[PDB]
């Protein structure tokens, strides 16, 4: 029944300094649906975020999206923070363009 | 088109 | 190519903060068009693609009465589950349902679905012949001989072989130009050492629709199925999906790899030396 979210930080677009673009970050493969999820911009978290409805995958487990408009600096990071019951602690997951 | 019929479980 | 259409419906009950949230998805494919969330402002259904934009106001109204009347069987399913399994008032519980539908290439009836889940665990389910129930355990099986009793299967097959099938048929030609489209994946390999004698070889496939591929590594012709890491297929957000597939490599044997990319938008399957 329960069961550990999986975490990718990613941009919809490949990342161009001083274009906009969009940061996503996507979890999925978890249960329940109960789920915090914070997008990070220099550890400061990001207050204009969307995320997508929620829904499951075959095996019930659910999927969501997170996702702000940004524009990427060179000197500039960015992260996603998600907690949820089955982790011991909230994860941190640094977007990398490679 | 949702389903128009439903029944309790 | 076969097409779907899929309902999502979510329910969790909120101990004591109030009643259950119910969030209801739409999709065709792999796209999402309608939307009901208990808590949004609108508490109507909603439209979250262009096509289906187009439907009046007779069909809005219908929507939003038919998803209201699913959440208040999932909330009236919440208490008697509960009961069902003797369990406290205290904890937080959910259901979880799914019908649809699939048809083929020439529009005919293929598959017809719906199945429940409660905490994650299946619960009940309509067989293939849309006739007959599997229930997963002995409360399941309570229903199971309710359902049985009222022939609520009967109107359940009427639906998803008929009403299902023709509004499929429906939404695949108003919306055709943007349900009927295929983009290809976009495709490059990355090196990534680990230390002097590993590095990892990575496939990547961005903006992709539909959303089913199949990213393979061979060596010399071999598959490494058994030795890849492969993450869940992501949404771009706009529409198309992203995925990748790596191999740890002994380098320098790098050279001696190749990865063979599989989408309905490719022509002719992908295959691509490091």
């Amino acid at each position: 029944a329960q069961r550990t979210p999986k975490i990718q930080v990613y941009s919809r677009h490949p990342a161009e300094n001083g274009k906009s673009n969009f940061l996503n970050c996507y979890v999925s493969g978890f249960h329940p649906s109960d789920i915090e999820v914070d997008l990070l911009k220099n550890g400061e978290r990001i207050e204009k975020v969307e995320h997508s409805d929620l829904s499951f995958s075959k095996d019930w487990s659910f999927y969501l999206l997170y996702y702000t408009e940004f524009t990427p600096t060179e000197k500039d990071e960015y992260a996603c923070r998600v907690n949820h019951v089955t982790l011991s602690q909230p994860k941190i997951v640094k977007w990398d363009r490679d | 088109k949702l389903i128009e019929t439903y029944f309790s479980k | 190519g076969s097409h779907s259409m899929r309902y999502f419906f979510t329910s969790v009950s909120r101990p004591g903060r109030g009643e259950p949230r119910f969030i209801a998805v739409g999709y065709v494919d792999d796209t999402q068009f309608v939307r009901f969330d208990s808590d949004a402002a609108s508490q109507r259904m909603e439209p979250r693609a262009p096509w289906i934009e187009q439907e009046g106001p007779e069909y809005w109204d219908q929507e939003t009465r038919n998803v209201k009347a699913q959440s208040q069987t999932d909330r009236v399913d919440l208490g008697t589950l509960r009961g069902y399994y003797n369990q406290s008032e205290a904890g937080s519980h959910t259901i979880q349902i799914m019908y649809g539908c699939d048809v083929g290439s020439d529009g005919r009836f293929l598959r017809g679905y719906r199945q429940d889940a409660y905490d994650g665990k299946d619960y009940i389910a309509l067989n293939e012949d849309l006739r007959s129930w599997t229930a997963a355990d002995m409360a399941a099986q309570i229903t199971k001989r309710k359902w049985e009793a009222a022939h609520e299967a009967e109107q359940l097959r009427a639906y998803l072989d008929g009403t299902c099938v023709e509004w499929l048929r429906r939404y695949l030609e108003n919306g055709k130009e943007t349900l009927q489209r295929t983009d290809p994946p976009k495709t490059h390999m990355t090196h990534h050492p680990i230390s002097d004698h590993e590095a990892t070889l990575r496939c990547w496939a961005l903006g992709f629709y539909p959303a089913e591929i199949t990213l393979t590594w061979q060596r010399d012709g071999e598959d490494q199925t058994q030795d890849t890491e492969l993450v869940e297929t992501r949404p771009a957000g706009d529409g198309t999906f992203q995925k990748w597939a790596a191999v740890v490599v002994p380098s320098g044997e790098e050279q001696r790899y190749t990865c063979h990319v599989q989408h309905e938008g490719l022509p002719k399957p992908l295959t691509l030396r490091w």
